RNA sequence: UAUGACCUGGGCUACACACGUGCUACAAUGGAUGGUACAACGAGUCGCGAGACAGUGAUGUUUAGCUAAUCUCUUAAAACCAUUCUCAGUUCGGAUUGUAGGCUGCAACUCGCCUACAUGAAGUCGGAAUCGCUAGUAAUCGCGGAUCAGCACGCCGCGGUG
């Protein structure tokens, strides 16, 4: 990768600025994504959501799967059901394969006043995100993006400190 | 990883060029491609030149949207 | 535009109140008016012909004239409208 | 980037490929047409090679498209309580020429 | 009101921005040849009679 | 001593909604490409107002000519070839808007415009039906008066095509 090098030598002054000096293997440290349709929506066909499929394998994580609702909601008549919006459910060294995008590609791609998302409080070190269409990665996204269906961007420290995760992701790419 | 991955990392013959910072793998898009240009399976500029400083909230701090905002809505000598 | 145009006797009040005390309404008549930058800060009354309005004015008032300082065009109006 | 980079159709001119675009058009599209050399230009199904990387700033004098959108936003939302006497009319719905609206104007107007 | 209409326009008002002219028997409102000094309804008055070389059959 | 008035602006034109009501579109005969040739065309040296011009145009900057069988109008459009958009909510379609300017007048929202520009909604040929159209007739394109400081698709006449 390369933002590992520039993460861990970056953060050894953040170390101390910030809340455990001394723990030099084990400081607070990313854990993953998840990147979901999760539109629901499935009653019409299922299918056009299983062309959301392909935009998530277009996306390109993993493979694509899907969840199951626990109940299937009598609004929505859906009868529990495997489709229901896209799964990835990505993590590790494959985030390392993915956040050059969010901090040099996706967003200052498409330019919406910076992405503020202060709102995302998830109360332990974590912090969501989401995305209406997406004209990122190119020479992947268009002749298929008459609507982009839709994702979400869910980010997570294996810190529960929420400020310090402010610190971790808005240390690089991405102000709010 | 899974094994023999029928899922994409399916290589385009193209480049990651300049501040995306990729060049090319098992790989298809974004982040993800390798980290070298001294090879060139196609040679890095074909997306952009400027960083994520092209972000417009921030390109020499991108305030070359001033001036606006205070001749609205009158700073003038008509009438 | 070029060949400006303004009041006279309510800006002999611009020139009479921006002195002297920015209070008190006025019996106007002004499809003449305009706002300078100096002007921001008072009161002035709109004729609409029974009720001189009494409308202190914000910098957003730029230099129109009193017969449309404030929607005074008198229209009920909440009956039956778009 | 991208704002030339956005949403590229064929078989046209730019500048109908730039009023394509929420904004940059006759006056300018067109004198960006001729400050990049454009010309018609494309109906090829290629922009160019680098007259994007002159439209990139070239192109890059309005300001901006998405400040188009907070230049209605930032000019009639502060263009609110003027009177109200033509920011009620404008955001009620009527088109505040001052304009008779006893009958037609019907769309905007609302049937 | 013939007075304030006939009257008040023969009194010297601001501007031809509001002393708008007429023919002088009525003080009739526009539709008025004042190419002519005289309303097209009081000239018409006189078409009963008419002293003009225009064919006076309707034309 | 009042339904008679002087002033002052706001109404008079305001809008949930029906018919009166024409133009504009939906399109390739269009829409850009140009350079035509025409009747008109009446007020006027009171006013119209050059190839003198900043121009995106309003208008200045000059007003030449102008008591008209002078002159600015009066060089109207289609047919003309030139390129493409030859197919689509379409170089669209022009609802606004936000303006940024000029003209008019003492003043442009009520209670005139016009010139940009950016976004450019409907709209993809029109229920029931109606009305008009047997000659330059429908259709069609222009000019002037018309009112008037300002301001006219339908508003008078005349003719250009057919």
């Amino acid at each position: 990768n390369r933002l590992k090098e520039k993460y861990t030598n970056e953060v050894v002054p953040a170390l101390t600025e910030q809340f455990n000096y001394t723990s030099i293997m084990a400081v607070p440290k990313v854990d993953k994504i998840v990147i979901n349709m999760g539109v629901g929506d499935a009653v019409n066909n299922s299918k056009n959501l299983d062309k959301a499929v392909a935009e998530l394998a277009l996306i390109s994580g993993q493979k694509p799967l899907i969840t199951k609702a626990k109940k299937s909601v009598a609004a929505f008549r859906l009868r529990e059901g495997m489709p229901i919006g896209a799964k990835v459910t990505l993590r590790g060294e494959r985030m390392f394969e993915f956040l050059d995008k969010l901090v040099t590609v996706s967003l200052p791609r498409v330019r919406d006043f910076h992405g503020v998302s202060n709102k995302a409080f998830d109360g332990r070190g974590n912090y969501t995100l989401g995305v209406k269409e997406q004209l990122i990665f190119p020479e992947i996204n268009y002749d298929d993006v008459d609507k982009v269906r839709g994702m979400d961007i869910v980010i997570v420290t294996t810190a529960n400190t929420d400020e310090e995760s402010r610190e971790l992701l808005a240390k690089l790419g991405m102000p709010f | 990883m899974k094994q023999n991955i029928h899922p994409n990392y399916q290589p385009v013959v193209f480049m990651d060029t300049t501040t995306g910072y990729k060049f090319l793998t098992g790989s298809t898009k974004g982040s993800k491609e390798t980290v070298e240009w001294e090879d060139g399976n196609t040679y890095p500029l074909i997306r952009v030149e400027i960083s994520s400083d092209s972000h417009p909230f921030y390109t020499g701090r991108q305030k070359f949207q001033a001036a606006d905002g205070r001749i609205a809505r009158f700073e003038k000598k008509y009438g | 535009k070029k060949g400006p145009f303004v009041d006279e006797h309510l800006m002999k009040k611009v020139e009479a109140q921006t002195n002297a005390e920015r209070k008190s309404v006025i019996k106007t008549w002004s499809r003449r008016s305009t706002i300078f930058p100096n002007f921001v800060g008072l009161t002035i009354a709109v004729y609409d012909g029974r009720k001189h309005v009494p409308v202190y004015v914000q910098e957003d008032m730029v230099g129109h004239k009193l017969g449309e300082f404030a929607p005074t065009r008198t229209y009920r109006g909440h009956a039956a409208d778009d | 980037a991208r704002f030339a980079g956005v949403d590229i159709p064929n078989e046209k001119r730019i500048v109908i490929s730039l009023t394509y675009v929420f904004g940059v058009g006759l006056q300018t599209s067109k004198k960006v047409l001729a400050a990049a050399g454009v010309s018609e230009d494309i109906r090829t199904k290629d922009l160019t090679s680098d007259q994007e990387d002159a439209i990139r700033r070239e192109l890059d004098g309005l300001k901006l498209e998405g400040d188009l959108r907070r230049e209605v936003s930032l000019n009639i939302k502060r263009l609110m309580e003027i009177g109200s006497y033509r920011g009620m009319r404008h955001r009620r719905g009527l088109p505040t020429r001052g304009q008779n609206t006893k009958n037609n104007a019907r769309t905007r107007k609302g049937p | 009101a013939k007075k304030s209409m006939v009257v008040k326009n023969q009194r010297p008002a601001k501007f031809s921005t509001q002393a708008y002219t007429r023919c002088e028997r009525c003080g009739r409102p526009h539709s008025v040849y004042r190419k002519f000094k005289l309303c097209r309804i009081c000239l018409r008055e006189l078409a009963y009679k008419g002293q003009l070389p225009g064919v006076k059959k309707a034309s």
